C-alpha cells in the first residue's frame, strides 16, 4: 500500500536506480505480494543482476519461499542465470531447498540441461558439506574450527583429506 | 403441413432458408425459417403449450432440460444414418437413453497464435514460460487469454485428469464431481505458477485478451471460432492449432454440439425427419448453410472432411475430438459457479490452490 509494491514493481521491471531510491527512502526490502513474492524473487527471475545485488545488500531474505514454495535460487536456476545464482550463494542461499515438485536449485539445473550452473551448484553443496561439518565436530574449541575452516578455504582441493584429519582429531580429541 | 424452423441470428439462417427452398421444390411443403431473438427462451415456453416452431436449433447443453420438460420429440435415425457423423457428437444429444436431436455443428476452443511473432507454436504448456521470457524481452508476451471465465481455464485445469462428470452408462455420473483431485489441482497450480512469475496476469478478460492479440501485443491467445472474424478484420497473420499439453495429456475444452431437435408438439415429425436427414445433413444442404455464415466444424463426416481443408476448422474439431462434451445438465450451473470461484481465489492469492478447490464442491 505504498513503497513496497513500487518496489516488486521496479524488481520486476528490471529499473535499478528506481529500485535504489525505493531502498533509501525506505521500503521494505521484503515486501511481498498476496503469492509472498518478494522483489528478490522477481529480480531472479527476470534476470536483473544489479537488482539481485543491491536487494542481498540492503537485507533481502535470500532464502525467502513464496507461497508456492520457490526460492530465488530456484527461480535464477531455470534461466541458467550464473551470476545471480552465484551472488545468492554468496549470500547464503540454500542450495537444499526443495521446490512443490521436491526440487533443488541443482535438480533444476539438471532439468535444464545446464551444466555450468550444476556445477557450481554442485561444488557449493561440497563445500558447504565439509564447512558444516567441521563446525559441528564436537571435540573442537573455537580455535581448532577456525584451524581448518580457513584451511578449506585455502585448498579446497585437499578438502576430503582435510575433513579425514578434522575427524581422527575429533576421534583422538575424544574419551577413548 | 408445413415446417417452421428456430434458429439463432448469428447463424446462416439464410442459408438454411434455401434447404427450405429446395425442400419445397421437391415436396410443395413449404419451410419457414425464423430467428426470434432469445429463442431458447421462447422455445420452452411455448413448446410447453402445443405451439413453437416444428424444429428448433440450439447448443446442445439446453436440450437436456427440454427433454426434461417433455418438449423434445425421440429422433429415429437408423444406424446408417448414425455412421454418417462422428461418433462422438450422437453423445451430445443423446438423454435418458433416447437421442433427441441431430448434431449440426461442433464448437471448441483451439490454441491461437500470431504467426509472425511465433512461427512454430509450443506443444506443451510447460514451453510457454520460456517463450514469454524471449518475447517480454522485446516487448511481447507470449499469451493472453479469458482467465476470468473457467469455460476458458478449464481445459487445461482438466488435462491431467480434471473432469466435470464421468459419461457412465450414456447418462452422467452426478456423484463423482472432478474439481477436487491431483489432476485438476496440478492443473491450476501451474496456471498459478504463470500467474505469479508475471507471465499472465490475474485480472485479464475476454475484452483484454483479444485486443491484445489483435493488435500484435501477444504471440498467442486462446479462443472459439466465433472470434475468428475480428482478427480477420485486423489483419494479423494468425493460425489455429492444437491447444498446448499438460504433463503429457491433451487439454480438453468443453465440446459444444449445435443440434436440431424437432418439437414434440408436431404434427410433421416425418416431415421434420426428412428435412433434416435427407436435406439438411448433406454436403449440399451444411454448404448452403455454410456459405451465408460459417458452421466451423461440422458432425458429418462428409462435409468435415471437406471444411477440414481449412487448417482452422480441423484445428477446431482436432481439439474437440479431445476435449469433453458440455454436459447437458442442470447442476452444470452449480459447477461453473464453484469452478470460477475456486479459479479467481487462486489465481489471486486469496486462497492456496489446495483450499481453494476443496471448498468449491462443499
Amino acid at each position: 500500500s505504498d513503497l513496497g509494491k513500487k518496489l516488486l514493481e521496479a524488481a520486476h521491471a528490471g529499473q535499478d536506480d528506481e529500485v535504489r531510491i525505493l531502498m533509501a527512502n525506505g521500503a521494505d526490502v521484503n515486501a511481498m505480494d498476496n503469492f509472498g513474492v518478494t522483489p528478490l524473487h522477481l529480480a531472479a527471475y527476470w534476470g536483473h543482476f544489479e537488482i539481485v545485488e543491491v536487494l542481498l545488500k540492503y537485507g533481502a531474505d535470500v532464502n525467502a519461499s513464496d507461497a508456492t514454495g520457490d526460492t530465488p535460487l530456484h527461480l535464477a536456476a531455470k534461466w541458467g542465470y550464473l551470476g545471480i545464482v552465484e551472488v545468492l550463494l554468496k549470500y547464503g542461499a540454500d542450495v537444499n531447498a526443495q521446490d512443490k515438485f521436491g526440487k533443488t536449485a541443482f535438480d533444476i539445473s539438471i532439468d535444464n540441461g545446464n551444466e555450468d550452473l550444476a556445477e557450481i551448484l554442485c561444488k557449493n553443496k561440497a563445500q558447504q558439506a565439509a564447512f558444516y561439518c567441521i563446525l559441528h565436530l564436537p571435540n573442537l574449541n573455537e580455535e581448532q574450527r577456525n584451524a581448518f575452516i580457513q584451511s578449506l578455504k585455502d585448498d579446497p582441493s585437499q578438502s576430503a583429506n582435510l575433513l579425514a584429519e578434522a575427524k581422527k582429531l575429533n576421534d583422538a580429541q575424544a574419551p577413548k | 403441413g408445413k415446417l417452421v424452423i428456430w434458429i439463432n441470428g448469428d447463424k446462416g439462417y439464410n442459408g438454411l432458408a434455401e434447404v427450405g427452398k429446395k425442400f419445397e421444390k421437391d415436396t410443395g411443403i413449404k419451410v419457414t425459417v425464423e430467428h426470434p431473438d432469445k429463442l431458447e427462451e421462447k422455445f420452452p415456453q411455448v413448446a410447453a403449450t402445443g405451439d413453437g416452431p416444428d424444429i428448433i436449433f440450439w447448443a446442445h447443453d439446453r436440450f437436456g432440460g427440454y427433454a426434461q420438460s417433455g418438449l423434445l420429440a425421440e429422433i429415429t435415425p437408423d444406424k446408417a444414418f448414425q455412421d454418417k457423423l462422428y461418433p462422438f457428437t450422437w453423445d451430445a444429444v443423446r438423454y435418458n437413453g433416447k437421442l433427441i436431436a441431430y448434431p449440426i455443428a461442433v464448437e471448441a476452443l483451439s490454441l491461437i497464435y500470431n504467426k509472425d511473432l511465433l512461427p512454430n507454436p509450443p506443444k506443451t504448456w510447460e514451453e510457454i514460460p520460456a517463450l514469454d521470457k524471449e518475447l517480454k524481452a522485446k516487448g511481447k508476451s507470449a499469451l493472453m487469454f479469458n482467465l476470468q471465465e473457467p469455460y476458458f481455464t478449464w481445459p487445461l485445469i482438466a488435462a491431467d485428469g480434471g473432469y466435470a462428470f464421468k459419461y457412465e452408462n450414456g447418462k452422467y455420473d452426478i456423484k463423482d464431481v472432478g474439481v477436487d483431485n491431483a489432476g485438476a489441482k496440478a492443473g491450476l497450480t501451474f496456471l498459478v505458477d504463470l500467474i505469479k512469475n508475471k507471465h499472465m496476469n490475474a485480472d485479464t478478460d475476454y475484452s483484454i485478451a483479444e485486443a491484445a492479440f489483435n493488435k500484435g501485443e501477444t504471440a498467442m491467445t486462446i479462443n472459439g471460432p466465433w472470434a475468428w472474424s475480428n482478427i480477420d478484420t485486423s489483419k494479423v497473420n494468425y493460425g489455429v492449432t492444437v491447444l498446448p499439453t499438460f504433463k503429457g495429456q491433451p487439454s480438453k475444452p468443453f465440446v459444444g454440439v449445435l443440434s436440431a431437435g424437432i418439437n414434440a408438439a408436431s404434427p410433421n415429425k416425418e416431415l421434420a425427419k426428412e428435412f433434416l436427414e435427407n436435406y439438411l445433413l448433406t454436403d449440399e444442404g451444411l454448404e448452403a448453410v455454410n456459405k451465408d455464415k460459417p458452421l466451423g466444424a461440422v458432425a458429418l463426416k462428409s462435409y468435415e472432411e471437406e471444411l477440414a481443408k481449412d487448417p482452422r476448422i480441423a484445428a477446431t474439431m482436432e481439439n474437440a475430438q479431445k476435449g469433453e462434451i458440455m454436459p447437458n445438465i442442470p447442476q452444470m450451473s452449480a459447477f461453473w459457479y464453484a469452478v470460477r470461484t475456486a479459479v479467481i481465489n487462486a489465481a489471486s492469492g486469496r486462497q492456496t490452490v489446495d483450499e481453494a478447490l476443496k471448498d468449491a464442491q462443499t
